[PDB]
């Protein structure tokens, strides 16, 4: 969740938000690892219904997230529940554990392409064309995250927009994203020079994948 | 003698538009048949399957036209080649299906089949049943036949499915079409355009459009 001026800006400006859950642990083995463990639902349900009992009336929030990259847990069902239930004004969605699980009103991949397949072991990546008609498959699909824009980069940014247009269904994404983490540090003479992982003694670190 | 007075154009002619040649006469066999006063006059055979094909149930339904008789049954066995695989025996008289009773000229015969060969494009595997109408001590009366293929064909979940596997149709649209024949078809004609089909990797021919 945001600093709470967000909202009140993107109310007043006018931007639609989904406003997302602070439950991410990308880093466990296997990622859903403690989100399907029953002993961290309630500090995961904190995270989730604090938000909603926050943000509920803002007109601009128009989706709800469950958060990013923990797998699908049983966790995840439960509090999917629980936002249906107090909430019907706002759609629930969730990427993990492979976009299209019973915890997401809305297909919600990340970095799936457009007319190629990625068909990962039980998270597969298909293209969004595909993925639309898949047997059984009725929901809209936006991509929580797409067009990874790091540095020189967003080729093949128009064949996004070709389909969305194209495909009722498709109706678009979120760009990863719109401002790059690099932090200011000085030299010598105390000049300004742009700075990322690494930079600051921290170790170990990714470099410039933050920006 | 006989005598056809064969008609070009009819009103018949309105639902006969296809982009084809537009020919006419008697371009398909004529025949003969004889048939007994009592008599088979119509017969349906179905299979249905359990949830992985390892056992089916083959129902027959069988009309007859003449006197009906107590005397009267009707037999459907199957067979794989030479080898008898499953019989059933009844007289006439259906089950019930309204407030005025039911088919007194028709009887549905049931046959289990065990791990039945399953027919697709891929192997063809066919049984043949064979319906004999005869009297109780075993006279017969008449005999009619054909081949049965055990295979589901079903839509599930957007899917066209055979035998529960979902089907990719190679398939091809094909016209009555001979040089020197015009419209009338021959075996060897049928056959050598199967034989190229098979060939080339067909496994599907659409009677484009009749
Ligand atoms: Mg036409
Ligand atoms: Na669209
Ligand atoms: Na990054």
């Amino acid at each position: 969740p945001n600093h709470p001026l967000w909202y009140t800006l993107c109310d007043r400006y006018g931007l639609y938000v989904v406003d997302e859950a602070n439950i991410e642990t990308h880093g466990m083995v296997p990622m859903n690892r403690l989100t399907d463990d029953p002993r961290w639902l309630p500090a995961m349900s904190e995270r989730v219904t604090r938000m909603v009992q926050r943000d509920r009336n803002h007109p601009s929030v128009i989706i709800w997230s469950l958060g990013n990259e923990s797998g699908h847990g049983a966790n995840h069902d439960a509090l999917y529940r629980w936002i249906k239930s107090v909430d019907p004004s706002r759609p629930v969605q969730y990427e993990g554990g492979g976009a299209d699980t019973t915890a997401t009103d809305i297909i919600c991949p990340m970095y799936a392409r457009v007319d190629e397949d990625q068909p990962f072991p039980a998270v597969p990546k298909w293209s969004i064309k595909k993925w639309l008609s898949l047997p059984g498959e009725t929901r809209p699909l936006i991509l929580c995250e797409y067009a990874h824009a790091m540095g020189n980069s967003l080729g093949g940014f128009a064949k996004y927009w070709q389909a969305f247009r194209q495909y009722p269904r498709l109706q678009g994404g979120f760009v990863w994203d719109w401002v790059d983490q690099s932090l200011i540090k000085y030299d010598e003479n105390g000049n300004p020079w742009s700075a990322y992982g690494g930079d600051f003694g921290d170790t170990p670190n990714d470099r410039q994948f933050c920006m | 003698r006989l005598a056809v007075m064969v008609l070009r154009w009819s009103d018949g002619s309105y639902l006969e538009d296809q982009d084809m040649w537009r020919m006419s006469g008697i371009f398909r066999d004529v025949s003969l048949l004889h048939k007994p006063t009592t008599q088979i006059s119509d017969f349906h055979v179905a299979t249905r399957f359990n949830d992985d094909f390892s056992r089916a149930v083959l129902e027959a339904e069988v009309q007859m036209c003449g006197e009906l008789r107590d005397y009267l049954r009707v037999t459907v066995s199957l067979w794989q080649g030479e080898t008898q695989v499953a019989s059933g025996t009844a007289p006439f008289g259906g089950e019930i299906i309204d407030e005025r009773g039911g088919y007194a000229d028709r009887v549905t015969l049931r046959l289990n089949v065990e791990n039945p060969k399953l027919w697709s494009a891929e192997i063809p595997n066919l049984y043949r049943a064979v319906v004999e109408l005869h009297t109780a001590d075993g006279t017969l009366i008449e005999a009619e036949a054909c081949d049965v293929g055990f295979r589901e064909v079903r839509i599930e979940n957007g899917l066209l499915l055979l035998n529960g596997k979902p089907l990719l149709i190679r398939g091809v649209n094909r016209h009555e079409h001979h040089p020197l024949h015009g419209q009338v078809m021959d075996e060897q004609t049928m056959v050598q355009d199967i034989l190229l089909m098979k060939q080339n990797n067909f496994n599907a021919v659409r009677c484009s459009h009749y």
